[PDB]
């Protein structure tokens, strides 16, 4: 019963996500800065 | 003198010289005043103290001094300054 | 070789000639004070109540990059005797 | 807020310093200290 | 387990008897117990120097070459502040 | 005389021009041309230059041709359009001198006194610094001949004008100004260190090649005695800078006493506008 | 304090030893976290005839710590007793990474198709198809097409 | 277990998985707070000192019933273990008064050194304390008393003499006074040579704390703490 | 499911994390064309201005 609760384990992998998402956000910011 | 020794005793020069013990200060400031060294000499303890000079070859045809200390401190700096990009390895980045 | 020739020449150093080191840092300390407390002044002032007015003068104080940066040059200058010596 | 082992468990108070370190030294601060240039 | 510090900043081989402080070890004024222990695998400081004239700890005392690796830690500072930005 | 110049990459590419019409035709495969200058300081300017048709044989090495029409009346239209632009010298490649530069030295003379010829290259991947630049006066020797006419060398340098890299920095793009505190300078670290101590692995090793078959730097005893202006430090066997001990900790005193004091108010700059904003940004949730 | 009772090399006070071992193993944690030695002493002995349970007890201490290389070294030297073993989470975490490592076995299995591979204990693949005979008579679609997968 | 077992200290340097996460920080605290007892159960005091103010400095508790007040008192019950400690009244909520009526007593014997108020301290107000353990520093309140006195004059003397430090506090003896000016070494404390032949001591003050080396030397080490909050910052920056 | 769900959780996260480094490359790149901007739009100085008035 390994191979059951690894596929939980891997939100901390979605940890990244979030902060790619913002950082994303952050580079959306600039992005009209830069128009400006 | 093979140097690190640059301020020093006075019997050297009194000795070498062939001049007394008493007549190194005449000998020093008129030296200085000549200028082929500019170096103001430690007088209270007759202690030499010096500066550019003018010279006559190294060792007989300058293989000592040119390799260990030349090409030691080539590999010196040249080493270090590899370290230097090895800790400045990525900042750069 | 024109963008060699103009980080080599239109930018100032011909690279053996860089490596203003102090004398920089004397008038930087004097900017370390004189943009510090300019820095120290405004801020007081922030919305320090409650209100929810939205109208800003905009100044951007922040002084960082200036300190970063100079302060960069300063201590890796400082390396320069352990660096080129030895 | 019981934190599971511990719940079992200027009037005249700066100048204890001072006075704790006055408890047996010059315990009169002047009564000797007066009379001390006529001892010698 | 009594100590030998006392060896370790005046003794080896002069101080007359260190005999009126109780120590087990530093009685018996001169057998060659005692002669054995000013003697015991040399003079428990080591380098460069006896107790016959003290160093008074062991002769560190060695250079500012560290300014040298604090260098180094610069170099890495500023490495850490690239990392930082 | 000369002592310095302001060269302007015009010429570089007028170098390069030249180049291209005989390197896919190559037979000489050489750009050999004339270094026209305007002459306005002790410090040279050169703004324009023009490449002669030209060739040079191996053969004696002294065959060589100008084009007399194109060096005078050429330079005759050339002052008409540009009178201030006038002859200053010459260029060539093919960087190991030879006998025929002495030929076209005495013929560079008489058009200029003080006059300076430029070996360049058609692909520096170099260090870098750009084209050459020399000064032609008679030491004769300590031997006793006719005239030596031996090349004596310029510092050479670049200058700057306005308006002329409206298009090349736009093509190039990646041009990074303020960025010294990470790269802008462990270049040059990397530049002076290895390679001016490879230049002198040149050096030591030129010069014990010398010792061994060559030259053995006699009678030019200026080698020697400025290796004596670098053994202004000799750094016998303790490295001896224990005099300055005391000095190198005073140095480190007053920058580290600054990175201490200054970095500490650095990180009071960072670390309270990065919470109160982010905490104002973040708890404001809609 | 049971080094004191490892002074002694006959094991039959060994098997009164062992069976305090297994008895206050989780108060002692840290008597063999450095009489790991002595387990060693123990465990490569060829006359020891507790050497797998040694090897379990080694277990249990790098159970306690969680190291992956001893639990390659128990699947190794604990045999039967690491193979029977198999109703606990005290045996199935450190089999599961075990298991963990089976699979990145196999990854080195599939990186390299022409021979020449690494060495593979007999043991440690026994577990996988030992819990496979679990797969299939579980007989589940998820069991069988799983566990042949993950061995690529 | 401090009740009750004690083998479990060195099954915790096993143990010791460090978890740095430290979020509510009030467990973290109260840990810090039983590890200290620890340590001073260990009889390590220089370090019980930093991390046990550190344990009361990072509670932001309230309620002065005497939560903060009781934990705080057996914490600087290390710094009464040190040798040196200051007046305890920077430190007193009255709510804590019941049950320090001990304690400031036992401070007042700790910047004296009498024998009759050690005992009397000792068998009269030992009491509540033996509940929470305090008899270990009734084997070393004379230590306590050689250090503060030798604390006092060491800082006050450049040179002592030693058959007159054999009478500042309630020594005995001049070989007691050797004695205890190696004792009073017993770590490498401040420059004291004994001259050697009958001049009693030659001791003076050590120097070179000017501004020279030793501050630039740990400023790496301050900078590299303040670096750290600069990696604080970026995690506030990464919070969103 | 479980052999293939687990399967692409993976494939998905691995994706992103490629898809995050892009927008860190062009948060690099931003911030010198802003750079770029401030100084070569400032470079609108003093070429040689007229004095004039203010209504």
């Amino acid at each position: 019963y390994l191979s059951k609760i690894e596929e939980l384990q891997l939100i901390v992998n979605d940890k990244s996500q979030n902060l790619r998402r913002l950082q994303a956000q952050r580079n959306e910011l600039n992005a009209k800065v830069r128009l400006l | 003198r093979p140097a690190n020794h640059r301020q020093l005793t006075f019997e050297e020069i009194a000795k070498s010289a062939k001049i007394t013990v008493n007549e190194v200060e005449l000998l020093v400031m008129k030296a200085l005043s000549v200028g082929l060294v500019k170096g103001s000499i430690d007088e209270v303890d007759k202690r030499v103290h010096m500066t550019w000079v003018q010279p006559r070859v190294l060792d007989l045809q300058q293989i000592k001094g040119m390799k260990d200390r030349l090409e030691f401190w080539c590999t010196d700096v040249k080493s270090m300054e590899m370290l230097v990009e090895h800790q400045a390895h990525d900042i750069l980045t | 070789m024109l963008l060699n020739l103009h980080k080599k020449s239109w930018m100032e150093g011909l690279t053996l000639q860089d490596y203003v080191v102090k004398e920089m840092l004397e008038l930087a300390k004097n900017y370390n004070k004189a943009v510090e407390e300019e820095d120290k002044m405004t801020p007081e002032q922030l919305a320090i109540k409650n209100v929810g007015k939205q109208d800003p003068k905009r100044h951007l104080e922040e002084h960082v990059d200036v300190l970063m940066t100079s302060n960069i040059v300063q201590c890796l200058a400082a390396m320069l005797d352990t660096v080129v010596f030895k | 807020m019981s934190e599971k082992k511990q719940p079992v468990d200027e009037d005249n108070w700066d100048d204890d310093n001072v006075e704790d370190d006055f408890s047996n030294q010059l315990r009169a601060e002047l009564e000797k200290h007066g009379y001390k240039m006529e001892t010698s | 387990t009594i100590r030998d510090e006392i060896a370790g900043c005046i003794e080896k081989a002069y101080e007359k008897i260190l005999f009126t402080e109780a120590t087990r070890i530093l009685f018996f004024n001169t057998p060659k117990k005692m002669t054995d222990y000013a003697k015991k695998r040399g003079w428990v400081l080591g380098p460069n120097n006896y107790y016959s004239f003290a160093s008074q700890q062991q002769k560190p005392e060695d250079t500012t070459i560290p300014s040298t690796e604090l260098a180094k830690q610069v170099i890495e500072y500023a490495r850490q502040l690239e990392m930082i930005v | 005389a000369v002592q310095k110049v302001v060269v302007h990459p015009l010429v570089l590419l007028s170098v390069v021009d030249h180049f291209n019409r005989i390197g896919k035709v190559g037979n000489q495969k050489r750009v050999v041309g004339v270094l026209l200058g305007s002459w306005q300081k002790k410090v040279l300017d050169v703004s324009n230059s023009f490449a002669v048709p030209f060739d040079e044989d191996d053969k004696d090495d002294s065959v060589w041709f100008l084009d007399h029409d194109y060096l005078e009346n050429m330079y005759g239209m050339f002052k008409k359009v540009n009178a201030r632009e006038r002859i200053v010298g010459w260029y060539h490649t093919g960087p190991k001198l030879h006998k025929n530069d002495i030929a076209i030295n005495e013929l560079m003379k008489r058009y200029c006194p003080n006059s300076v010829l430029v070996i360049i290259d058609v692909k520096p991947k170099d260090l870098g610094l750009p084209t050459e630049a020399y000064i032609s006066v008679e030491e004769v020797h300590d031997d006793g001949t006719p005239t030596s006419k031996t090349f004596e060398h310029v510092t050479s340098e670049i200058g700057a004008e306005e308006a002329e890299e409206v298009g090349v920095e736009h093509l190039l793009r990646d041009i990074k100004d303020t960025t010294v505190g990470t790269l802008s300078q462990r270049i040059t670290n990397q530049v002076h260190g290895l390679k001016g101590l490879n230049s002198k692995l040149l050096d030591i090793r030129s010069y014990l090649e010398k010792v061994a078959t060559g030259k053995l730097p006699i009678n030019h005893q200026i080698i020697y005695q400025l290796q004596d202006v670098f053994n202004l430090l000799p750094d016998v066997s303790l490295q001896e800078f224990v005099k300055a001990f005391y000095l190198k900790t005073n140095d480190q005193m007053v920058v580290v006493y600054l990175a201490s004091l200054i970095r500490s108010v650095v990180a009071l700059h960072n670390l309270i506008n990065n919470k109160i904003a982010n905490r104002d940004a973040e708890k404001k949730e809609g | 304090g049971i080094i004191s009772l490892l002074d002694e090399d006959e094991p039959q006070l060994k098997e009164f030893a062992l069976h305090k071992l297994n008895a206050v193993v989780n108060d002692f944690w840290a008597e063999i976290s450095e009489s790991v030695d002595k387990i060693e002493v123990l465990y490569e002995d060829e006359g020891f005839r507790s050497r797998q349970f040694a090897a379990l007890v080694a277990s249990k201490v790098f159970y306690h710590l969680g190291a992956f290389e001893e639990s390659l070294n128990y699947a190794l030297g604990a045999g039967d007793l690491f193979n029977v073993n198999d109703n606990s989470e005290y045996v199935e975490t450190i089999i599961a990474k075990c298991i963990d490592h089976y699979t990145k076995q196999c990854v080195e299995n599939a990186d390299l198709p022409e021979g020449e591979k690494k060495p593979i204990d007999q043991r440690l693949e026994g577990i996988v198809n030992k819990m496979f005979q679990r797969c299939l008579d579980d007989h589940k679609y998820k069991q069988a097409i799983g566990i042949a997968l993950e061995t690529r | 277990y401090l009740h009750y077992s004690l083998y479990d200290q060195a099954e915790k340097l096993v143990s010791k998985s460090v978890f740095p996460e430290q979020a509510n920080n009030n467990e973290w605290a109260r840990y810090l707070y039983y590890t200290g007892r620890i340590k001073a159960i260990q009889l390590e005091y220089s370090e019980a000192r930093r991390t046990m103010t550190n344990a009361l400095r990072k509670a932001p508790q309230h309620t002065a019933v005497g939560f903060k007040q009781t934990v705080h008192k057996l914490l600087i019950v290390v710094e009464l273990l040190l040798g040196e400690i200051p007046d305890r009244l920077q430190f007193r909520q009255p709510s804590l008064k019941r049950s320090l009526m001990p304690y400031f007593l036992l401070t007042q014997a700790v910047r004296t050194g009498n024998l009759a108020k050690f005992n009397q301290v000792l068998d009269q107000f030992g009491e509540k304390f033996q509940a929470d353990g305090t008899y270990t520093l009734i084997i070393r309140l004379r230590h306590n008393v050689i250090k503060t006195g030798v604390r006092m004059i060491s800082l006050s003397y450049s040179r002592i003499s030693l058959a007159d430090i054999a009478q500042k506090l309630q020594l005995d003896s001049p070989e007691d006074a050797e004695f205890i000016v190696a004792k009073a070494i017993r770590d490498g404390v401040i420059e004291a040579s004994i001259n050697h032949e009958k001049g009693y001591v030659q001791s003076k003050e050590m120097i070179d704390i000017y501004s020279t080396r030793e501050p630039q030397l740990a400023f790496h080490q301050r900078i590299s703490f303040c670096l750290d909050i600069h990696n604080m910052s970026v995690k506030a920056m990464r919070f969103p | 499911d479980l052999y293939s769900r687990y399967k692409k959780l993976q494939q998905e996260l691995e994706f992103l994390e490629v898809q995050e480094e892009y927008i860190k490359d062009e948060q690099k790149n931003l911030k010198k064309e802003f750079l770029h901007a401030q100084e070569e739009v400032k470079r609108i100085q003093s070429i040689p201005l007229v004095i004039g008035q203010f209504l």
